[PDB]
RNA sequence: GGCUGACUGGGCCCUUGAACGCAAGGGGCCCAGGCGGGAAACCGGGGCCUAGAGAACGCUCGUGCCCCCACCAGUGGGGGCC
RNA sequence: UCGUUGCGGGUCCGCUUACCCGCCGCAAGGCGGGGACAGCGGCAGGCGGGCUGUUCGGCUGGGGCGGCACA
RNA sequence: CUCGGCUUAGUUUUGCCGGGGGAACGCGCCGGCCACUGGCCGGCAAGGCUAAGCACGUCCCGAGUCCGAUAGCGCACUAGUA
RNA sequence: GCGGGGAAAGGAAACAUCUUAGUACCCGCAGGAAGGGAAGCCAACAGGGACCCCCUGAGUAGGGGCGACCGAAAGGGGGAUA
C-alpha cells in the first residue's frame, strides 16, 4: 500500500497541527552494554550447553507495519503501527 | 484451649483416608508438580483469577526497581492525634520537661523520625522532629504549640 | 637502605633484564637437575628472610620444579550433563606453589613447610623455594618464630604469679601518685 | 563492681537519627588518660582497654575515677589483670597438606576477605544448617511459598 | 469538491468467556485537547456489519525542564515508570 | 595467535646455546643431525555421532498415513 | 590489567586457579556496590602465633508419657556368631 | 576437623542453563577439639573496635530458562574475653 511522505498531524507537544515527515521504523542496534547483553554474555561463559532458547520455527508472514512521524517544527517524533501488511511505499 | 479429635481417629475402616476411590491419593502427579509450579500452563487460571491480566504480573515478571536498604531512611512517623495521647501520659509519669512554659517533646528519644497529622492536638507543644508534614506543623500552631526541625 | 633493598633489584624493573640473561644459563642446569633438590643457601636471600629464614641448624631449603599450566582435569568417561564434560580451562583451587611445598614435605619426612616463593619460570617449568624446619632440632625449638610451628608451653603458675606481684606493686605505686590527684 | 565502658551504639542511615547507648568493648585510651593510666596499667588493674577507640566518654571517665577510688583505698578488689595467663601453642603437622601455609591462605581467599565470605566457609555453613534443619533450611523453597501464599492472600 | 479522525490523554460498557470463574483480540458510548467536511444539524478514534488475531524474560524506538545508581559533587555509562 | 624465543648482520641471511631427535657413557659428559623451527602450554576458528546428554507434540470409531475438525 | 575456567547473593561489582602483561613506595599505597576526576572519611595488603567461649561419641555416668523377645540395635542367648 | 578432586538419580510435572551440591564418594593431613583471630575492617561526617559459636537482621538485599529455586552482610542481643 502506498502511504504519504507528508502528513498534516497532532503535536501534542506543540498542542496544535503541523506537518510531519513520514519514515520507516529502523530497530537500533542492540548495545552490549545493555543490562540483558551483560547477562547473557556471562551465562554463555563456561561449559553447557547452549543456555537458552532459540526460535526455530516462524509463523508471521509480514510484520506490522511501523512508521516515524516527525513533526517538523519542534522534533517531536510519533511512532506508530499501521497493522500487519507487506512493506508501505513512502510516496 | 478446647481439644479436638485427630482425623486419622475417623479415617480407621475407611479405605481411602478421604481422598476419595477415583482419583485417589497419588505422588506429585495430583499435585501437578512438586512445588510453586505449573502456574503458566495448567495452574494459569490461577494467575488469572488473582493476578493481573494480560501480564499475570505479580506471579511473573518485573516491575521497577527497589531504592537500596542501606542508603534509605526507614521512617517511624507518629501522628499529631496519638502524639497528644502520648504526652498526656508522659506528664503524669513527669517525663515532660515544660522547658518554656509550654510542654517539650522531642521525637528521636521517643523512637519516631516524623510527625505526621491524622487526629487532633488538644495542648500547645513544642516539637523536636526531623520531619513534619504540612498539615501537622499547621494543626500544632493553630493549638499554640510549634514545630522545630532538627538537621539529621 | 639494607643490602636486602638492594638484593630485591633483580627482580625489579631495574635488573629485570640482566637477571633474564643470568637465568637463561642458570635454568639449564635446574632443567637437569632432580626435580627436588636441597641447596645450601637461598637463591632469593631478601625474599627469604622475609618469609622466616634463618641459616640455623635443621632449617632446609628445597628447590623444586614442576610442569606449569593447568592441572590433569580428566575427561569424565560415563554419562554427565553437558556441563560436565568439559576439559580445556579447567584448573584446580590449589596454586602450583601449595603443590610445590607439598612435595618437598614428602620428600622431607617429619620436617614442617615454614614458606615458599617463587624463583623462576621456563616454557614448561616453574620453580620454587621451599623452607622447610625440623621441629626435633633444640636449636630450632627455642627461636621465637619457629616456635610458632613447634609448639610452646608456658605453665600458667608462671604467668599468672608475676602478673599478680606487678598488680600488687602497681597498687601501692599508685597510692601515691595518683589517690590524691584522684581525689582533688 | 568493676564499670563497664560505655559506647554509643554507630547512628546508621537507616535509623533515622534514633540512638541508643551500648556496652564497649573496652575503655579508651582518651579516657583513661583523664584518670592518669596507660594501656598497661589499667590491663594490669583488670580494666579491659581498647586501643583502637577514639571516642572519650565523660560517663565512662566518671565510673573509672569513682572505681579507681575504692580501689586505692582498699574498698574494691581489683579482678585478675586483662593479659594473657597462659600461653598453649601445639606442635603443628602437615600444615601445608591442610592449607595452612601462605600459598594455602591465599586460595582459601583468607588474604582478600574475611573469613566469613569465604567459600569453604559458606560451605560449610550452609551445610550444617540444612544438618541440623535449622533456621531457613527447615523449609526448601520457603521464599517461594512465601510470595506465592502472599499474592493469593493479599489480592 | 474539500480533507487525514487509520488523531493525543483518559473513563465506562458489550463480546471473546450464556446463566457462572477466566487472557490477548474486536466492537460500542462518552469526557478533555486540537482538527477535517458542512449553511447548519451532524459525522469522522479506519474500511456498511459479523474474520485477518499474540504472555513473561530480553532487545529496540518514542516520550519527560521525569526518577534512581551505595560518604559528597561532577563526567561517561547503566537502570526505572508510561 | 600469545609465550617458550636467544645472538650477530641488511622482512631476509646466518649462528648456536635454548629446545628437539638419535648414538656412546653407571654417572659426569662426549658425537652427529635439526634448530628459534619444531615440540609444549593458553586463547581463537574449522572438521568432528569418535564420545556424552537429550528431544522426537496432540486429536484420532485402536495405532499409523493423511487431515487440522489445534487459533 | 587482560583472556579462559571453577565458584559466589556479589549483580558492568565475590573468591580463586591457569595463560599472557605487570607497579609504587610513606611527598607512597589501599578501601568507601560501574569507570574516572575532585573533596572528605577510613586504613597500611602481599611474613608468623594465640587461651576461653562452639563440633563429635569408640568410652564413662545419669535420665526416660520410649520398646518389651515377630518389638527394641542385625545380636537380651557359646552374634557380626553359625 | 582442615586442604584438594568431584557425580548422577531426582526436581524444574519434557529438557539442555539451573538445581540436587561443592552433596555422595575418592585422595591427602591434624587435634582432643580443629579451623578462625588482633583492621590496607566497618561505617557515614554519628560513631563502632581481634576472632569463633548461639539468637536475630532474613528468606530482607541480591542471583536465577528473573523459572524451579538459591541467598548474604553490616547492625543489635548473648557465650567468652588477650
Ligand atoms: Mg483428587
Ligand atoms: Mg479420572
Ligand atoms: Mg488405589
Ligand atoms: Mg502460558
Ligand atoms: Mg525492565
Ligand atoms: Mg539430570
Ligand atoms: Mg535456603
Ligand atoms: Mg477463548
Ligand atoms: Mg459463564
Ligand atoms: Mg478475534
Ligand atoms: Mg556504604
Ligand atoms: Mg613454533
Ligand atoms: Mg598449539
Ligand atoms: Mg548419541
Ligand atoms: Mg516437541
Ligand atoms: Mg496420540
Ligand atoms: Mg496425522
Ligand atoms: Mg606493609
Ligand atoms: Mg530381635
Ligand atoms: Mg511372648
Ligand atoms: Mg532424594
Ligand atoms: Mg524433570
Ligand atoms: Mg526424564
Ligand atoms: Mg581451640
Ligand atoms: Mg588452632
Ligand atoms: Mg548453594
Ligand atoms: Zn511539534
Amino acid at each position: 500500500m502506498k502511504f504519504p511522505k507528508s502528513v498534516n498531524m497532532y503535536c501534542p507537544r506543540c498542542n496544535t497541527y503541523t506537518q510531519h515527515s513520514v519514515s520507516n521504523y529502523h530497530g537500533g542496534q542492540r548495545r552490549s552494554l545493555a543490562e540483558g547483553q551483560r547477562r547473557y554474555e556471562r551465562k554463555l561463559k563456561g561449559y553447557g550447553s547452549t543456555p537458552k532458547p532459540k526460535q526455530k520455527r516462524f509463523a508471521k508472514v509480514n510484520k506490522k507495519v511501523t512508521l516515524v512521524f516527525t513533526c517538523t517544527k519542534c522534533g517531536y517524533k510519533i511512532v506508530k503501527s499501521l497493522g500487519r501488511m507487506k512493506k508501505v511505499e513512502l510516496v | 484451649v478446647r481439644r479436638f479429635k485427630r482425623a486419622t481417629k475417623y479415617r480407621r475402616g475407611s479405605r481411602t483416608h478421604g481422598w476419595g476411590r477415583v482419583g485417589q491419593h497419588r505422588k506429585s502427579g495430583g499435585s501437578g508438580g512438586k512445588g510453586m509450579v505449573g502456574f503458566h500452563k495448567h495452574k494459569w487460571s490461577l494467575v488469572m483469577k488473582y493476578g493481573e491480566s494480560g501480564t499475570g504480573w505479580p506471579f511473573y515478571g518485573k516491575h521497577g526497581f527497589k531504592q537500596p536498604e542501606t542508603i534509605s531512611v526507614e521512617w517511624r512517623p507518629i501522628n499529631v492525634g496519638r502524639l497528644a495521647e502520648l504526652v498526656k501520659e508522659l506528664r503524669e509519669r513527669g517525663e515532660v520537661r515544660e522547658e518554656e512554659g509550654r510542654l517539650v517533646v522531642d521525637l528521636l528519644k521517643l523512637g519516631y523520625n516524623k510527625l505526621l497529622g491524622g487526629g487532633h492536638m488538644d495542648v500547645p507543644l513544642v516539637v523536636y522532629t526531623p520531619v513534619a508534614s504540612k498539615a501537622a506543623v499547621e494543626k500544632i500552631a493553630k493549638a499554640g504549640g510549634e514545630v522545630r526541625i532538627v538537621s539529621l | 637502605p639494607s643490602a636486602y633493598q638492594y638484593m630485591a633489584m633483580w627482580y625489579r624493573k631495574v635488573g629485570r633484564e640482566v637477571h633474564e640473561r643470568l637465568m637463561r644459563s642458570v635454568l639449564i642446569k635446574w632443567r637437569k637437575e632432580p626435580a627436588i633438590v636441597r641447596v645450601e643457601r637461598p637463591f632469593r636471600l631478601e625474599r627469604a628472610r622475609k618469609l622466616g629464614y634463618k641459616p640455623k641448624q635443621g632449617v632446609v631449603v628445597a628447590r623444586v620444579r614442576l610442569i606449569r599450566g593447568p592441572f590433569n582435569r580428566r575427561r569424565p568417561d560415563s554419562g554427565r550433563r553437558p556441563k560436565r564434560m568439559g576439559v580445556y580451562g579447567i584448573t584446580a583451587w590449589k596454586s602450583w606453589r601449595q603443590v610445590a611445598e607439598e612435595r618437598a614435605a614428602r620428600k622431607f619426612p617429619g620436617l614442617e613447610v615454614l614458606n615458599s616463593y617463587w624463583v623462576a619460570d621456563d616454557g614448561i617449568y616453574r620453580y620454587f623455594e621451599v623452607i622447610l624446619i625440623d621441629c626435633n632440632q633444640p636449636t630450632i625449638q627455642r627461636d621465637p618464630l619457629y616456635s610458632g610451628i613447634c609448639g610452646r608451653e608456658v605453665p600458667r603458675r608462671r604467668l599468672a604469679r608475676r602478673l599478680r606481684e606487678r598488680q600488687r606493686k602497681l597498687i601501692e605505686h599508685l597510692k601515691k601518685t595518683l589517690l590524691p590527684k584522684l581525689k582533688g | 563492681m568493676i564499670p563497664k565502658p560505655v559506647v554509643q551504639v554507630p547512628r546508621s542511615i537507616k535509623s533515622g537519627g534514633v540512638t541508643k547507648w551500648k556496652e564497649g568493648r573496652g575503655f579508651s585510651l582518651g579516657e583513661l588518660k583523664e584518670v592518669g593510666l596507660n594501656a598497661e596499667q589499667a590491663r594490669l588493674l583488670g580494666l579491659p582497654v581498647d586501643t583502637r577507640r577514639d571516642s572519650v566518654w565523660p560517663q565512662n571517665v566518671e565510673a573509672l575515677r569513682k572505681w579507681l577510688i575504692e580501689v586505692l583505698e582498699g574498698k574494691a578488689t581489683p579482678p585478675e589483670p586483662t593479659l594473657p595467663k597462659v600461653v598453649k601453642v601445639k606442635r603443628k603437622r602437615g600444615r601445608a597438606f591442610r592449607g595452612l601455609t601462605s600459598a594455602g591462605r591465599r586460595s582459601r581467599g583468607l588474604i582478600s576477605t574475611r573469613f566469613r565470605e569465604t567459600h569453604n566457609y559458606k560451605f560449610k555453613k550452609k551445610a550444617k544448617e540444612r544438618r541440623l534443619k535449622k533456621r531457613h533450611e527447615a523449609t526448601k523453597g520457603l521464599g517461594n511459598v512465601l510470595r506465592i501464599s502472599r499474592i493469593i492472600n493479599e489480592s
